[PDB]
This record gives C-alpha cells, sequence and structure tokens, in this order.
C-alpha cells in the first residue's frame, strides 16, 4: 500500500487479507483512470515491480465505468503486455 | 468534528468504494493551546467538548530493584 | 556516485547532515536591538562585568529603557559605526551576487545597429 | 553452531519419566544445603549435571523434574541448559572427544589431530558414530594451553598429543582400558618445563614461618 | 635496576611442579595455615592496609589495586545492613593462553583456601563461593577434598582456626562459559540464571550476590595474600617497578622451543622470559612475527617492540596493549597470523552472552570479514571499514568482552596490514576481481544458494 | 528527595535514585530507546540511550545510570551521534527486508529512529548473508516472524512480571539467541495481546488484523 | 542552477512596444541555443540527485539488498 | 496525514547570527 | 572519468556576509522608523520587517522613495492563516529593487473584521493581488477602488 499512499490523485484503492496459503495478497486493487494523472510514482514505489505503466495509449472507451479498472482487468493487461514490459524494463531498470 | 451517522460512509454498489456526504470527515484543525481552540470555536459558534489529556504518572525506576534481597520466599523469579 | 559520500570508512552522516544544521530564523524586537545599542555585542562589548551587567541586561529585557532613549544616549562612535557607516552614510539594500552589466555593440551583438534591441553581457 | 529449539520425539519428550536415584537424591539435598533456603534455584546447574551423568544427556524430563524440585518454572531451566554448553541436550556417545582448535593448540598442531580423528572415525564435528562410541566436537580453550595440543575424553585431559598417539588412544578407548590422563606417554610431565625443572630444584621447601614480619 | 632474578626463596607458589605434597600434612611444612588465628585477630584495617602498602594489583586482567576494592566492602555503617556478606573467587579460567589458575589449585589448594578466609576476614564475609570451570572436574574434586580436610582441622567452618570468626567455603562448578568469568555474570550464574552480565551501577559491593554485598577476586589474588601478610609486604614492593610490584605466574605457549609455566617478578623483560625460563623461540629470535602477552584479549605486538618492553601493566599500556592474565602466546613467521585473529573472533562469537546489541552482531560481522581477509576476498578499503566496525563496539557494551573482541583486530590492522593486502592481491590474481562484501561479478542467487563465488567459513 | 542537574544547558529537578531518561523526559529532551518502557523493569541491552556524562569517560546508559546532584549531561555532541549511528548499523545488520509485509510499517520505532539518528546507507554487503530464524507457534492471537527480533526483552519482562506467564523466555546464547518457548507451547494469559503493543518490531503481530 | 557557469547575453530594448518584445523573444531563442550547445559540451559526471537517502529515494539495487535504504524508501514514499 | 511521524525529524538548527548582533555575555567576574 | 569528486559543503556558509549586511540594514531601518517597526527577522538572504496595519502606507512610502531603498516593484501579496493567534491572518508584502538588486518583505496582521490599508495609492499592481487575498482568505483592504 505504498502505491495507495504516494499517489497524488488517490486513485488507487486496495484491501488485503491473509490468503489461504498463509501469504499476504490482495482481494481488491482498483484504479480510477479518470483520477489518474500518469505520474509514475506508483511504478517507482513498488519494491517488487508489480504495478507498471505500459506504453499503451489506445484504450479509449464509450463509457466511464470501463475505466474503473479492477484487479482482474489489470492482471490480464499484464499477461498481455508482458513482452513489451520486459523490453522496457530491461532498458529502464538500471537507471531506475 | 463528530460524525453524523447517516452520511459518514456507505459502500457503493458499482465498484466497492466508500462514499460520503459529511464534508468535515477529513478536516482537522491544529492549535497551539486549548484557549486558542476554544476562542476560535466560540467565535465561529461551534459547540465543543473538551477532552482533557491523561499523562503518565511519574514513579521512580531503578536498575537495582531487579537484584534486591528477598528475606522470605521469592515472589517471582526474574529473567532479565 | 561521488567519492567522499561513497567512502565506506570515514564517512559519518553527522558531518554531511546539512538539514539538521539548518540556520535558525533569527528574530529581533526593539528590546533585543536597544540592548545592542545601550550595551554592545560580543564583538564590541560595552558591558559591565558580573551580576551588575547581568541585571543591566535584565533592565532591557523588560521595559526599563526604550529604543528612542538609547538612540539619543548614543555617542557619535555608536551610531557612526553600528547603525550607519563610518562615513556617515546609510547602508544600501545589499546584493548577494552583484552584477556589473556591460554592453556589446556592433558585430558581436545579436541584432545590428538599426534595430531597437541591444545586447548586454 | 548452537540449537535453541526442541522438537519432541519418542525418546525425548515430557512424558518420559525421570527420577533421581536415592544416592543422587541425597547428593541433591547436600547441594541444595550449600545455598540459602530461599535461593534454592541457584542449585539448578549442579542438579542438571547430576542428571546429565545419571542419564547420558540432559532431556526435557530432567529439566522439568529439576524445576519441579526447585519450584521454579521450567522455562527458567530451559534457559540455563541452553546457555551453558556442557549440558548436552542430544544423546551422546560413550566418549566425547573435545579437541581444542584455538590459536595455541593450532600453532602446536591440532589440525593434524582433528584430521587424524576425522579419518579414523570417519566422522565430522557434531556427529556420532554408528557404534554410539564417539561423539566428536571441536571446542574452545580448555585451560591446558601450555601442554599443547590436547584433547579430552569424558572429563579427562590427554595432553601433548601427536596424531599417532591420538589414533592409538582412540584404538585403546574403543576396546578395553584407556590410559591415565596427563601428557602422552608421561615421557614429559605436567607443567614442568620438558627439559626438566629450572626453578624449584630443591627437595625441602622454604617454610614461610621462617621469614615472618617482626609483628605478629 | 634490572629484574627477572626472583629466586626460589621468594617464589610464593612452591609446589608449582609437584615437588611437594598438596595434602594438609605437607602444606603445613610449606608454611600454609601457620599463624592464621592471630592474623584473623588483627582486624580488617591492618589486613587491608598491608595489602595496600603491598600494591597487590588485580591478576585476572584488570589491574585494579587490591586493598582498595576490598575496602569498598567496608564503608561506614555496613553492619546495620543485617545480612550475609559473601565472597567469590573467579577460578574460571576462560582466557585462551591462560593456564595459571589450574596450577594454583591442583597443586597448592590450601593457599587458596586461606586466601578465601583472609580476604573474607578483611571484607567481613560470612562465606566464600568458588566458581570453577566444569571442564576442570578433577581439579575441583581435589579442591573439595582439601576443603573438607580443612573442615576437619577447623580452619574453615564455625570458629575458624579456633578464632571468633565463623566461615564456610563452598565450591560451585560452572558448567562452561567464558563470559561467566566476568564479575557480574558470575553472580547471576550463582543465582541460578543464565550468565548474562549486569550493568554497573549497581556495583557488587553494594548489591551483589543474592542481593547482598560481595566481591569477585582472582584465585592468585587471594592465594598470594596470606604470604604477603605473613612476610611483611615491603619485600613485595621491592619487586618490580613502583606500581607493578611483585611476582606473577606466566603461562608461555605457542611456537616456542620449550612451552612452560613459570613464576617471575613483574617488570621482567619479554626477551629474557622467552629465552631463559623457556628454550627461546623455535627457529631463532629473528624468526619472530609477533607476540600476544595477555592472551587473546590483548592486541598483538610486533618484533620491533618486543626488543625492550617490560612485562608490566604500565609499559604494555604505553605500547597500546596490556597485560591480561600474563599468558604469552608466541607466533613465528611460519604461521598465518590472520588465521589466529579470525580464530579469536570465532571464539568471541561463541562466547558472547548475546545480551547487548553490539556484541551479538558485531562479533559475527567481524568473523565474516576476517574469514574473507584470510583468502583475500576483499578490497583494501575494507580494512578501514573493519577498523570502524571495531570502534562500533569498543565502548557501547556492558561488560568488557566487547572491547576484548575489538582490540586484537585493531592490533593486526595497526601492524600487519601489508600481509592482508598481499593476500588480497593474491586473490585478485589467482581467482578474480572482487567488490565490497565478497561479491564477484558472476555471483548470483540461483536456487536458494550463492553459486558464482566461494563462500568462506560456512560449515553449519 | 528532588535534586537538580543540567541537561543540554537546561536545569530540571527530580527525585533521587531516578533514571536519567526520566529527567530528560521531564526537560523535554528527546532520547531514543528500545529496551525501556515506563511500566516495565529496566534493562540495558539495546544500547541506544547512550549519553555523555562529564563524570564518566565512556558514554553511559540513560536507562540505567542513576541521577545524581550536579551532574551535567549532553545528548548532542559528536560522540553520541556516532555511537547511535553505530548501534543502529549493528541493529540493522541482520534485520530482514520485510518492511512491506511487516504489519508495523508506518508505526515502527526502528524506521523512525534509523531515519532520525542513523545512516543513509549501510555497509553490510556480506555474501554469507544475514542470520535467519524460525517462526514460533504460540497461538492464534499472536503471529510471529522472529527474524525481526531485536532482543529488547520487553516481552519477557511483561510476561514474567505484569502477567504471570513465565513460559516465554530467552533460549540460546549469543547471536543464536532466540526468544521463545523452548518447546511448542501457547502464551496462556488474558493479557497476551499487550505484548503486541510492546514489541517495537513486528515480530509479534495481531493475527485477525 | 548553473547560469553563473555558462555564458549568455540578455537583450534589452527601447520603446516598450510589442515589436521590441518580439525581438527580445527571438534573441532569447538564439541565446538559449548557445547555452544548450555549451551544456552538451560539458555535462559532468556524478549523481543527478542528492546522495542523502533521507531526502531522495535510493537506487533499487540497494533497496532490494540493504536495509536502511529500504527503510528510507518506505518513509519517503509514505 | 495520520501516518505523521511520532519522532522529531529535524532537531534545532544552527545559529548564524553575526557576533555583532549577539547579546553580550558579561565577563564572569 | 574514474572517480567523481564532489566536495562536501554546507549551502549556508555562502550567505554569512550578506546576512551580516542585512542585519545592519535592518538595524538602520529600525533606528530610522522606531514608531512603526516592531521587529525584523533574517533567514538566508531574506529579510522580513514586522509592522502593524497602521504602518503600512508610511513604511511603503519609505521603501519606495528613499534613496538607499528604492523598492519600486511589487512582487506579491499573500495572507496566511494562523488560527492559534488572536489575529489569525498575517498579510505579507514582497518587494523588489531592480536598482540595488534586492528583495525585502513586510508583514502585518489582521482579522476577519479588522481591515488593512491598501497600497494601490502607490503600487497599482496591488489591485489584483489584494482582490485575490480578499477572495481567498477574507481580508479587507481599505481604500480599494473595486474589491
Ligand atoms: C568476559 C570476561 C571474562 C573473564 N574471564 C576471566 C577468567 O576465566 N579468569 C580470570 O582470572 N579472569 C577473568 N576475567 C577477568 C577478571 O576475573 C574479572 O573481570 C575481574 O577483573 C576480577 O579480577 P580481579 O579481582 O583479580 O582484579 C574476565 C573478564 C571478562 C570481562
Ligand atoms: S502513476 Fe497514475 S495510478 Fe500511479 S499514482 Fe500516479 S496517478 Fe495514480
Ligand atoms: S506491491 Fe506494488 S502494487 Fe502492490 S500494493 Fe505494494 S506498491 Fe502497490
Ligand atoms: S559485550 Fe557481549 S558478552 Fe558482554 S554483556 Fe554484551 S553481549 Fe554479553
Ligand atoms: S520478541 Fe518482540 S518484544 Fe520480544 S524482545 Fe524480540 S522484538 Fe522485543
Ligand atoms: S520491524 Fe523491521 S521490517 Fe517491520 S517495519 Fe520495522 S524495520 Fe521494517
Ligand atoms: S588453547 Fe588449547 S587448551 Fe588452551
Ligand atoms: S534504553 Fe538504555 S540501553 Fe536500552
Amino acid at each position: 500500500k505504498l502505491c495507495e499512499a504516494i499517489c497524488p490523485a488517490l486513485a488507487i484503492t486496495i484491501d488485503a487479507e491473509e490468503r489461504i496459503d498463509g501469504s499476504r495478497r490482495t482481494t481488491k486493487y482498483d484504479i480510477d483512470m479518470t483520477k489518474c494523472i500518469y505520474c509514475g510514482y506508483c511504478q517507482e514505489s513498488c519494491p517488487v515491480d508489480a504495478i507498471v505503466e505500459t506504453p499503451n495509449v489506445e484504450y479509449a472507451t464509450e463509457t466511464r465505468e470501463e475505466l474503473l479498472y479492477n484487479k482482474e482487468k489489470l492482471l490480464a493487461n499484464g499477461d498481455k503486455w508482458e513482452l513489451e514490459l520486459q523490453y522496457a524494463l530491461d532498458a529502464d531498470a538500471p537507471y531506475r | 468534528w463528530d460524525i453524523v451517522d447517516v452520511a459518514n460512509r456507505w459502500e457503493n454498489d458499482l465498484i466497492g468504494w466508500q462514499s460520503s456526504g459529511d464534508y468535515m470527515q477529513a478536516t482537522q484543525m491544529k492549535f497551539t493551546s486549548k484557549e486558542s481552540a476554544i476562542k476560535f470555536a466560540n467565535k465561529q459558534g461551534w459547540d465543543f467538548y473538551i477532552q482533557e489529556p491523561h499523562h503518565r504518572k511519574f514513579r521512580v525506576k531503578q536498575y537495582a530493584n531487579n537484584f534486591v534481597h528477598s528475606y522470605g520466599k521469592l515472589k517471582h523469579i526474574r529473567t532479565k | 556516485s561521488s567519492y567522499p559520500t561513497n567512502d565506506i570508512a570515514e564517512n559519518p552522516y553527522w558531518k554531511r547532515d546539512h538539514r539538521r544544521a539548518y540556520p535558525q530564523t533569527a528574530f529581533f524586537d526593539q528590546k533585543t536591538v536597544t540592548g545592542l545599542l545601550e550595551l554592545g555585542s560580543e564583538a564590541t562589548p560595552r558591558i559591565a562585568d558580573g551580576e551588575a551587567g547581568t541585571k543591566a541586561l535584565a533592565n532591557i529585557a523588560n521595559g526599563g529603557v526604550s529604543f528612542t532613549q538609547a538612540l539619543g544616549k548614543s555617542s557619535k562612535d555608536v551610531i557612526y559605526g553600528e547603525v550607519l557607516t563610518v562615513n556617515g552614510l546609510p547602508p544600501v539594500a545589499p546584493t548577494l551576487a552583484p552584477k556589473q552589466w556591460k554592453i556589446i555593440e556592433g558585430e558581436a551583438a545579436i541584432y545590428p545597429k538599426g534595430y531597437p534591441c541591444r545586447t548586454f553581457h | 553452531h548452537i540449537v535453541s529449539v526442541h522438537r519432541n520425539t519418542e525418546n525425548n519428550n515430557p512424558s518420559i519419566p525421570f527420577e533421581f536415584s536415592p544416592e543422587n537424591m541425597k547428593r541433591a539435598e547436600e547441594v541444595i544445603a550449600k545455598y540459602p533456603p530461599q535461593y534454592k534455584k541457584a542449585a539448578v546447574m549442579p542438579l542438571l549435571d547430576i542428571g546429565q551423568r545419571q542419564l547420558g544427556y540432559t532431556s526435557i524430563s530432567v529439566m522439568n523434574y529439576v524445576a519441579k524440585l526447585l519450584e521454579m518454572p521450567p522455562m527458567r531451566v530451559y534457559e540455563v541448559a541452553t546457555f551453558y554448553t556442557m549440558y548436552n541436550r542430544t544423546p551422546m556417545g560413550r566418549y566425547h572427544l573435545q579437541i581444542c582448535t584455538t590459536t595455541p593448540c593450532q600453532l602446536c598442531g591440532s589440525d593434524g589431530i582433528m584430521e587424524a580423528v576425522q579419518n579414523t572415525l570417519n566422522i565430522k564435528p557434531g556427529e556420532t558414530t554408528k557404534d554410539n562410541l564417539f561423539t566428536l566436537s571441536e571446542v574452545e580453550c580448555l585451560g591446558a594451553c601450555v601442554n599443547a595440543p590436547m584433547m579430552a575424553i569424558n572429563d579427562d585431559y590427554y595432553e601433548d598429543l601427536t596424531p599417532e598417539g591420538t589414533v592409538k588412544l582412540l584404538e585403546d578407548c574403543k576396546a578395553g582400558k584407556m590410559p591415565t590422563p596427563g601428557p602422552e606417554n608421561h615421557v614429559r610431565r605436567d607443567c614442568e618445563p620438558a627439559s626438566g625443572q629450572k626453578v624449584l630444584l630443591s627437595k625441602e621447601p622454604h617454610n614461610v614461618a621462617d621469614f615472618l614480619q617482626e609483628g605478629i | 635496576r634490572q629484574y627477572g632474578g626472583l629466586k626460589d626463596q621468594d617464589r610464593i607458589f612452591q609446589n608449582l611442579y609437584d615437588n611437594y605434597g598438596w595434602d594438609l600434612a605437607s602444606a603445613r611444612k610449606q608454611g600454609d595455615w601457620y599463624k592464621t588465628k592471630e592474623l584473623i585477630l588483627k582486624g580488617d584495617t591492618w589486613i587491608i592496609d598491608e595489602i595496600k602498602k603491598s600494591g597487590l594489583r588485580g591478576r585476572g586482567g584488570a589491574g585494579f589495586p587490591s586493598g582498595l576494592k576490598w575496602s569498598f566492602m567496608n564503608p561506614p555503617g555496613w553492619e546495620k545492613n543485617e545480612g550475609p556478606r559473601y565472597l567469590v573467587v573467579n577460578a574460571d579460567e576462560g582466557e585462551p593462553g591462560t593456564c595459571k589458575d589450574r596450577e594454583i589449585m591442583r597443586k597448592d589448594p590450601h593457599k587458596l583456601v586461606e586466601g578465601c578466609l583472609l580476604a573474607g576476614r578483611a571484607m567481613n564475609a560470612t562465606a566464600a563461593y568458588i566458581y570453577i570451570r566444569g571442564e576442570f572436574y578433577n581439579e575441583a574434586a581435589v579442591l573439595q577434598t582439601a576443603i573438607n580436610e580443612a573442615y576437619a582441622a577447623g580452619l574453615i567452618g564455625k570458629d575458624a582456626c579456633g578464632s571468633g570468626y565463623d566461615f564456610d567455603v563452598y565450591i560451585h562448578r560452572g558448567m562452561g562459559a567464558y563470559v561467566c568469568g566476568e564479575e557480574t555474570s558470575l553472580i547471576e550464574s550463582l543465582e541460578g540464571k543464565a550468565g548474562k552480565p549486569r550493568l554497573k551501577p549497581p556495583f557488587p559491593a553494594g548489591v551483589g550476590l543474592f542481593g547482598r554485598p560481595s566481591t569477585v577476586t582472582n584465585v592468585e589474588t587471594v592465594a598470594v595474600a596470606p604470604t604477603i601478610l605473613r612476610r611483611g609486604g615491603d619485600w613485595f614492593a621491592s619487586f618490580g617497578r613502583e606500581r607493578n610490584s611483585g611476582t606473577k605466574l606466566f603461562c608461555i605457549s605457542g611456537n616456542v622451543n620449550e612451552p612452560c609455566t613459570v613464576e617471575e617478578e613483574m617488570s621482567i623483560p619479554l626477551r629474557e622470559l622467552l629465552e631463559k625460563h623457556c628454550g627461546g623461540i623455535k627457529g631463532g629470535w629473528d624468526n619472530l612475527l609477533g607476540v600476544i602477552p595477555g592472551g587473546c584479549s590483548v592486541p598483538i605486538l610486533p618484533k620491533n617492540i618486543c626488543e625492550d618492553v617490560l612485562m608490566d601493566f604500565d609499559a604494555l599500556k604505553d605500547v597500546q596493549s596490556g597485560l591480561g592474565t600474563a599468558a604469552v602466546i608466541v607466533i613465528n613467521k611460519q604461521q598465518d597470523v590472520i588465521r589466529a585473529i579470525q580464530r579469536f573472533a570465532a571464539f568471541y562469537k561463541h562466547e558472547s552472552c548475546g545480551q547487548c546489541t553490539p556484541c551479538r552482531e558485531g562479533t559475527t560481522w567481524l568473523l565474516k570479514a576476517m574469514d574473507r581477509f584470510r583468502t583475500g576476498q576483499a578490497k583494501e578499503r575494507e580494512i578501514d571499514m573493519l577498523y570502524e566496525l571495531t570502534k562500533d563496539i569498543e565502548g557501547h557494551t556492558i561488560c568488557a568482552l566487547g572491547d576484548a573482541a575489538a582490540w586484537p583486530i585493531q592490533g593486526l590492522i595497526r601492524n600487519f596490514r601489508p600481509e592482508m593486502e598481499t593476500r588480497m592481491k593474491k586473490f585478485h590474481d589467482e581467482v578474480g576481481a572482487v567488490s565490497v562484501g565478497g561479491w564477484m561479478k558472476d555471483a548470483r542467487v540461483e536456487k536458494g544458494k550463492v553459486v558464482g563465488a566461494p563462500l568462506p567459513g560456512v560449515h553449519h | 528527595a528532588e535534586i537538580e542537574l543540567t541537561i543540554d544547558g537546561h536545569k530540571v529537578s527530580i527525585e533521587a535514585g531516578s533514571a536519567l531518561i526520566q529527567a530528560c523526559e521531564k526537560a523535554g529532551v528527546t532520547v531514543p530507546r528500545y529496551c525501556y518502557h515506563d511500566k516495565l523493569a529496566i534493562a540495558g541491552n539495546c544500547r541506544m540511550c547512550l549519553v555523555d556524562v562529564e563524570r564518566a569517560p565512556k558514554p553511559v546508559a540513560s536507562c540505567a545510570y542513576p541521577v545524581a546532584p550536579g551532574m551535567v549531561v549532553r545528548t548532542d555532541t559528536e560522540r553520541v551521534k556516532q555511537a547511535r549511528e553505530n548501534v543502529m548499523e549493528m541493529m540493522l545488520q541482520n534485520h530482514p527486508l520485510d518492511c512491506p509485509v511487516c504489519d508495523q510499517g508506518g508505526e515502527c520505532d526502528l524506521q523512525d529512529q534509523s531515519m532520525r539518528y542513523g545512516r543513509d546507507r549501510g555497509r553490510f554487503t556480506e555474501i554469507t548473508g544475514k542470520r535467519s530464524t524460525e517462526d514460533k507457534n504460540i497461538g492464534p492471537l499472536v503471529k510471529t516472524s522472529m527474524n525481526r527480533c531485536i532482543h529488547c526483552t520487553r516481552c519477557v519482562r511483561f510476561a514474567n512480571d505484569i502477567a504471570g506467564a513465565p513460559e516465554l523466555g530467552s533460549s540460546g546464547r549469543g547471536n543464536d539467541m532466540q526468544i521463545g518457548t523452548y518447546l511448542e507451547k501457547n502464551l496462556n494469559t488474558e493479557l497476551s495481546g499487550n505484548v503486541i503493543d510492546l514489541c517495537p518490531v513486528g515480530a509479534l503481530t495481531n493475527k485477525p488484523y | 542552477d548553473a547560469y553563473d557557469k555558462v555564458d549568455f547575453d540578455v537583450p534589452v530594448g527601447m520603446n516598450g512596444d510589442c515589436y521590441d518584445r518580439y525581438l527580445i523573444r527571438m534573441a532569447e531563442f538564439r541565446q538559449s541555443l548557445r547555452i544548450i550547445e555549451q551544456c552538451c559540451n560539458d555535462m559532468p559526471a556524478g549523481a543527478v540527485k542528492v546522495e542523502d537517502f533521507k531526502i531522495n529515494s535510493p537506487p533499487r539495487n540497494l533497496m532490494k539488498e540493504d536495509m536502511e535504504a529500504l527503510i528510507h524508501h518506505f518513509l519517503l514514499y509514505t | 496525514s495520520a501516518g505523521s511521524t511520532a519522532w522529531e525529524p529535524v532537531g534545532p538548527g544552527r545559529d548564524d547570527r553575526p557576533d555583532s548582533f549577539k547579546l553580550p555575555t558579561p565577563k564572569p567576574e | 572519468v574514474d572517480e567523481v569528486y564532489e566536495p562536501i559543503v554546507n549551502p549556508a556558509d555562502r550567505y554569512l556576509q550578506h546576512v551580516s549586511d542585512l542585519h545592519q540594514y535592518a538595524k538602520y531601518i529600525m533606528a530610522a522608523l522606531p514608531k512603526y517597526i516592531q521587529g525584523f527577522s533574517v533567514w538566508k538572504d531574506e529579510l522580513t520587517l514586522h509592522v502593524a496595519p497602521s504602518a503600512v502606507i508610511p513604511v511603503t512610502t519609505f521603501l519606495r522613495d528613499n534613496t538607499s531603498t528604492q523598492y519600486k516593484s511589487i512582487i506579491d501579496i499573500t495572507a496566511v492563516d494562523y488560527p492559534s493567534r488572536e489575529n489569525r491572518f498575517e498579510v505579507v508584502y514582497n518587494f523588489l529593487s531592480v536598482r540595488h538588486n534586492s528583495r525585502i518583505r513586510l508583514k502585518t496582521y489582521a482579522t476577519e473584521v479588522t481591515p488593512v490599508p491598501s497600497i494601490t495609492c502607490l503600487y497599482e499592481g496591488a489591485n489584483w493581488f489584494e482582490r485575490e487575498a480578499y477572495d481567498m482568505y477574507g481580508v479587507f483592504f481599505e481604500g480599494h477602488p473595486d474589491l
């Protein structure tokens, strides 16, 4: 919950609990992209490189409720763009 | 400010966010002393309850009391 | 990195802690200024020794002597040397980093002579 | 390394009973009487060693019985047994080899001693042999730095050792009589310089009553 | 003047080599238990002033003058405390290199017993516990035997020596700990606790054993005392320099031709001690790399400073060292001094009580570093890092073991730096480059373990 | 009886036999601590309360030094700052990088006092790595992660002195010291959760939270 | 920042009109170009941020390996 | 803002008053 | 570059002489207008003069017209809320002298009902800044043509 604290716009909203295997994990992770300013402080605070910001910009919609991203919509977005994220990380991490 | 029940927080149906209608749920003025607070409140006409603090009571502490003589049965055995 | 900050041995933080060394916000009311006038300063004392001078400070800490009184009780060497200058002129608004301007004309200049703009170094 | 946690087993658990014999009980009370009646907890160490000798290792049952006797909570016994190292909380062998690897005994050749024992027994420090006959352990200085190198076999110091001597000493302890303590072979003697004494060369001592002060 | 001539006529610890009996019949011939009754009837002030005029200093390593610290037990208004007053003897002999307190009990126990009785008289003690190492089992059984003979002769017990002073003597066999040799951890061991030290204040003389006043002495420090009292004090001042008076057992050991244990007057030169009472160095005086004159708790000395340095507290202190239990540990040039120092660090890691932070952690850092400097897996600037790590310990601890874990590494760095740097160059040529912390370039955490580099010291 | 003394130039009065840290608290001087809690017995294991007293050569423990008339005490001079940095270096050698999963993040004294009285960066890079330790199972209400212990002995003192649960103790020796019940037990007391509020580090944490 | 360690000139104009301001703005274009060329010719090595991890977040190769750096990261980003 | 630090973050600063503006200390005697 | 060398330095040692100069200048001004100047502070090449609402127009005239202090430009006006005070507001004027290359400050105090004199009589640029401070904090700037 460092991404939830440093975010200027307070877009992020998280709620955790102990998973069945005894680990720490999330049950809720939301982003209101109508609150987001795309600052990148959230990809800077995470000490595990989970949350990232893709180079994608082609995600316009016809409704404002498709922009209240939840955990499942983000996990699939990361499964999709992983190859692009690996390129950007392999050429950005040393400076970051 | 003290809460007004109906309009403090309630869960949204859409995504699970917590809503509100109380506009003073996050405002917290800070003052240097009690008298300034009370004056500012009265000048603005707000009704207030004062919460007098609770301070730790001073009592002597010695490292020697850990190692004192028991003329009778040991009450408890110390570890450290 | 830079060397004396990446040095692993003789690089204590309390020497390169420039934040906790911050310069205090000094405050000077008329009381603290008349004492500097009736008395002096650590650089130019004019104060009596012992508890006598201590209570002399105390007389000014409270309203015992005023600023106009000690402005009129100030000899020429006091004013002309601690309020004004030795020459008698008042000080001017100081500059931290002064700038002596200079003009460039002709060929070096950004614009030729005809245009209504010039060039300062 | 040191182990500070216990996991119960069929041979070392609080349900195994333990009880000092009449002899060790009499000795226990003679120990408890060395100390003030209220600070009988002070006795916890010698009683733990008495149990460690009656029973070859210091089990949880031993600790619990002693804490019963001294009316202390057991955890204040478990601390004591864990801290001091001579309380062996695992089953041991018949012959605990305690070899000094400290700087003096190393400059006098203890590494060859440890290697000879590691090759003879084919055992590493902190291990036990298939016979339950030799529990090895490298240790710190044992107060015999002058008669270096050295070793110990169940509270008995064997001194001024050589690898051949340590091998054959293990061969004797494995089977039958073991030699008496002190310098190996007794070709040399305890703390006198090996060449022979240079200092106290007489056969009757100066009695201090012959040189008293003019008072008294 | 020039010293080192102590003749047998002045040697206190006769029977150091089993020339005579230790039994009660033979200690009488030696003069033990001679006129103790009148010595008890002199009083506390005469005994204390005699030990004061004598200048008898501590023997466990801290040369605090005796007589003084015994007087601490006798302030005004002590009787009104209404309680027992105990005495303790620090016969624990955890100090690698040290052998003397063993010899003092397995050969001449009755001097120790009479020293307990007399220090107790001077300090008005009702008893005297003796803390012995558990590894010293047979020595303890002998001391109990002689203590029991003294009960038989009345020298200890009720109305000791027929005087008007009740006094018991109890043996307590400590089951293995170096730190328990320290003053306060000893007492907490006698209280049936872990041997974890206590802060000072409160001093033992005010609040000690079982809450009571008490005092912790070295075996030799009381063992000599009956003889200093019997024989007049002034002659003890005649030994040694002004503030470093008297005789002192020396346990020599190491790469010497003839390892030995001997008795000599203090302020004797180190070189005469090495050449005469022993066989000289193995390989010659110029086959000398260094010497450790107080055991592991003292920085090493180089050959230049062994040429003229007296074996006293003061001069050894003047060369940034000190006299401990006077146990000399000698080291030729055929040895790896760095291996000796890392061993001392592994020792102190094994004997830290684990109470205060700097010892708990700093000792393990020091071990992890010295195990690397042994193979060169380091940089040169890591040595100045190491000097700072020792300064992180040298004054922030409870007991003195933290300082004792620091100092030898300060002495290695002060003197034998190039050997460290040369081993490091040897690693940089023979294996590869290295960074801070022993990480190479190919080092990586693959499958739960580091694989791309050697790992010094890991045995588990 | 109340005495008088000096602390960073300020003068204060408190009763005899008192700890210096209580005096400093009276005079408002902020002093660090881990092992000292007001309602518990004293010990001196953390070694973070060190201050300079003109009477004694080394810095001394405010938590344990008795207060005496006329003693002068500085808490700002370079020796204290160095000693505090050194102690925190030592404390954070073998502390795991668990802050994100530690439930004390945002309310840990170790963070705050390392940021305030400690170094910007560490010099422990050793390849043999940090000490480890196993987690104990002392019951549902208290969750453990004992790689995070600093061995303050607040837990022990509370249990054995204010609660009456002497099952909690200090096993082992040295760096392998381990606070725990030597065998699997449960912290049977109705005051068990106050331990959670006492530990500065998140080695004992509330479980349903 | 470094405007004292790099050369440039300041245009000035009479008449106070819009034309003079336009000429000043174009002059500032060209002088800024001079400055860019100079800075590109002399960009010193070193850090780009204060080396005090109590103010500026550290690198990640330390935050993932050193304790004090992770603490400082946590506090600065909370 | 409820996560605000409980420890004082930056202690008292450092005087930079020139000595000509410091109130004189009387000589002790 | 093998090793980068950046010396360790305090950023405030750069200011000490300018600070002594500002102290002397403030002392002159307090001696010159004792009726008005209550105090002055200094902090890192920034001066501040503390006054009362009556003293604003006079001191501004001195700071605009006097030769040694030709503070002709008006950089800003700002109010600040300190509710702990009786007079919660604290109006702040910043000034500049292109002549001597210096800035200076000037602080007053006010309330939700006690107004402040307007310096539009002197600096026309204060019009908008005072309208801002009114709208933002509620301070009333007496004499203002269109507040
Ligand atoms: C950790 C530690 C261990 C010690 N171990 C011993 C020991 O085994 N034998 C000994 O004579 N002294 C040992 N000493 C030294 C002294 O016994 C003890 O500290 C104290 O100085 C008593 O010495 P004294 O009365 O003769 O002057 C040790 C000191 C420390 C700090
Ligand atoms: S980068 Fe976007 S999602 Fe992340 S903190 Fe900033 S505004 Fe919020
Ligand atoms: S792990 Fe990363 S994404 Fe998850 S809460 Fe922490 S900062 Fe946010
Ligand atoms: S320095 Fe080491 S041995 Fe001494 S008290 Fe501290 S932790 Fe224990
Ligand atoms: S277990 Fe927790 S409370 Fe107990 S000493 Fe360790 S850190 Fe402190
Ligand atoms: S206890 Fe340790 S891991 Fe947890 S927040 Fe504090 S410093 Fe971080
Ligand atoms: S060094 Fe081996 S017995 Fe002492
Ligand atoms: S607070 Fe004093 S050492 Fe812990």
